[PDB]
This record gives structure tokens, sequence and C-alpha cells, in this order.
């Protein structure tokens, strides 16, 4: 189960 | 004994006309359970083992639409980290990350870790604390500051520690009998003749799962770490791994060497000679 | 930028036995970047049908990946694995040895 996009991009 | 949930992702550019592949990957243990390739016909994220084909219909939507939002932050970034490297528009260029949650044999969470990379190379990776980060290049501090902003490790830590721990706890009772079951390692001994005066001494492990093992050759109770050769542990292409350990051997003293298998499914290591 | 060389492994699933159907396996391991050929080959013919594993990387974000095909085992026939990436300057084959 994955997370979601919470990453910002670089 | 202890378990992990691993999420692998690979996004690769292809300067000169569309998109990016990406690649992603899951993982429970050392059985991969899902995927989702860039160029599959789906575009949906696809079982790779029986015991997740009976998942919802609700769980692959989900999940077919999270993946791809993370594909897309992806493409972001290889456009912004060649901005950070100053690099041209001709070369293709690779990133990497990883993360997952380890729990214990009580499934009580033990570890949670998130590492991203550009061109092989390691770029920014959160500590084992889930609070601080790890940038390596100028360019991974300046996303850390974003990050540190816009507070993803409090985000992540959450992921890890809650969420990630629990649906692992759900996959392996609901693949328990492939799961949570260490297949031990098929041991068994090889002799060639490499001379007239020599043999190499071949030790075998085959078809056993977790990946983990110690295959260990000794010679008349002392280690035997020299003309050894150990290759790594690869994959059967059913689950379960193999692995093998050789030692050259003077001729007339294969007696005195023993190998020494240890693996999370025997009970007590295996000691065997070649008479 | 990073290049690593793959580790190359060409090995059967079971125990190699003459007549008895198995499946020809050609392991790479430890590459940077991801673009590799990799071809299963039967007394220097290129096997058509030969699958492989979704890409995944190691800790040290090398790459791996793990190509198969059934065969039957000979002892006459001869099999091994073509492999071709950045880093070889010609393509890296290894011969299938029943003892490795």
């Amino acid at each position: 189960f994955l997370p979601s996009d919470f990453f910002p991009s670089v | 004994g202890s378990h992990s949930m691993r999420y692998f992702f690979t996004s690769v550019s292809r300067p000169g006309r569309g998109e990016p592949r990406f690649i992603a990957v899951g993982y429970v243990d050392d059985t991969q359970f899902v995927r989702f390739d860039s160029d599959a016909a789906s575009q949906r994220m696809e079982p790779r083992a029986p015991w997740i084909e009976q998942e919802g219909p609700e769980y692959w939507d989900g999940e077919t639409r999270k993946v791809k939002a993370h594909s897309q932050t992806h493409r972001v970034d290889l456009g912004t980290l060649r901005g950070y490297y100053n690099q041209s528009e001709a070369g293709s260029h690779t990133v990497q990350r990883m993360y997952g949650c380890d729990v214990g044999s009580d499934w009580r969470f033990l570890r949670g870790y998130h590492q991203y990379a550009y061109d092989g190379k390691d770029y920014i990776a959160l500590k084992e604390d889930l609070r601080s980060w790890t940038a390596a290049d100028m360019a991974a501090q300046t996303t850390k500051h974003k990050w540190e902003a816009a507070h993803v490790a409090e985000q992540l830590r959450a992921y890890l520690e809650g969420t990630c721990v629990e649906w692992l706890r759900r996959y392996l009772e609901n693949g328990k009998e492939t799961l949570q079951r260490t297949d031990a390692p098929k041991t068994h001994m090889t002799h060639h003749a490499v001379s007239d005066h020599e043999a190499t001494l071949r030790c075998w492990a085959l078809s056993f799962y977790p990946a983990e093992i110690t295959l260990t050759w000794q010679r008349d109770g002392e280690d035997q770490t020299q003309d050894t050769e150990l290759v790594e542990t690869r994959p059967a292409g059913d689950g379960t791994f193999q692995k093998w350990a050789a030692v050259v051997v003077p001729s007339g003293q294969e007696q005195r060497y023993t190998c020494h298998v240890q693996h999370e499914g025997l009970p007590k290591p295996l000691t065997l000679r070649w008479e | 930028m990073i290049q690593r060389t793959p580790k190359i492994q060409v090995y059967s699933r079971h125990p190699a036995e003459n007549g008895k159907s198995n499946f020809l396996n050609c392991y790479v391991s430890g590459f940077h970047p991801s673009d590799i050929e990799v071809d299963l080959l039967k007394n220097g013919e290129r096997i058509e049908k030969v699958e492989h594993s979704d890409l995944s990387f190691s800790k040290d974000w090398s790459f791996y990946l793990l190509y198969y095909t059934e065969f039957t085992p000979t002892e006459k026939d001869e099999y091994a694995c073509r492999v071709n990436h950045v880093t070889l300057s010609q393509p890296k084959i290894v011969k299938w040895d029943r003892d490795m």
C-alpha cells in the first residue's frame, strides 16, 4: 500500500 | 521472524521525444507483489503475486492512482535535477527512490527509511530518526530545504510508522501460506578434480527463502576465508534463491573441510562434509 | 557519471538433467545505468522467447534483472548468455556450466 505524493519535487 | 515492505522506483529520462521510463515494484520481504511500468499497456498497477490478486478494484484504483502521481513527481525531478547539475538536454539520466518499513517478529515497527538517488549516486535520504535529512550535494541541500519547509519528514514518518506497517501486517496474514513460511536450503556438495593433486569442493544451498544465508567453509575447525569462491545469492526464478561456496582442496584431505550453512529456517545450522 | 559493469551468472532453476525440462536463467546484477541487452543462446543462436524480471535495484543503487527461458537440456547442446552494456567494449558472453 503506497503513500501519496506528499513528496514535493526536488 | 521479522518482515519488511519496500517500494523501488526507477525513472529514466529519454531525451528526444516523450516521457521517461518509470518502473515501480513493491516487495514484502523477498516476494514481489506489484508493479507499474510506464510503457505497459494497462497503465495500472499489476499483481505480481497471487495473494494480492484477491484485492478490491478500489485497492487497484487507489494504488494505480498513487503510483502514477508518483511517476509525474519524478518526471519534474529529472528536469529540475538537470538544472541543479547544469546538464544538457541531450543526455539520459536516472532517478531512483526507495522507501519501506521493517516490522519485528511481534509485528511491531522497527525502522523506516527513504533514500533517493541521481545517476546511481546518493542524493538525499531520511535519517534513522525519521526527523532529519542527509543532503549530499549542494543541489541535494536545496531539496533538503524544500522538504524541510513542506514538512515531508513529519508526513513520511506517519507513513512508515502507521499505514506502511499496518498494510504490511495485513499482507502477511493474507498471504500467510507463502510469506510466513521459511524454506530451508537444500544443501549438497560436489567434487571436481582440478588436477592430479587438487580439487574444488563446492557446497550448495538451493531453493531457500528468505534470501539471507551465511554459507561458510572451514578447515580442521577454523574458518577458510582463503581459497573460497562465494557467489552472490541469485533467484531460481520461482521465488526461492540459490547460492554456492567453493574451496580448492589438496587431494586426499577433503575430510577436514566442512561447509556451514546458516539460514532462518534451520533450527541448528548445517555442517556438511565430503566423504 | 556512474557506470558499473554487470555481474553475470548463467545457471538453471533446478539441477540440470538431460531430457527433463528446466529453465535457463541469466542473472545480470550490479550494473548502472539500467540499459542492458541480455540474450540467451543455444549453440550460438539467440533463443526467441526470453522473459525477465521487473527492474529493481540494490542498496548501493545498482540494478539487477533475471532473464529466463524454458529449455530441456541435453549433453551435446551448448547454451550461453550474451550481455551488452556501456561499460563493455564488446559483449560479454558467459557459457552455462552445469556445475556453477
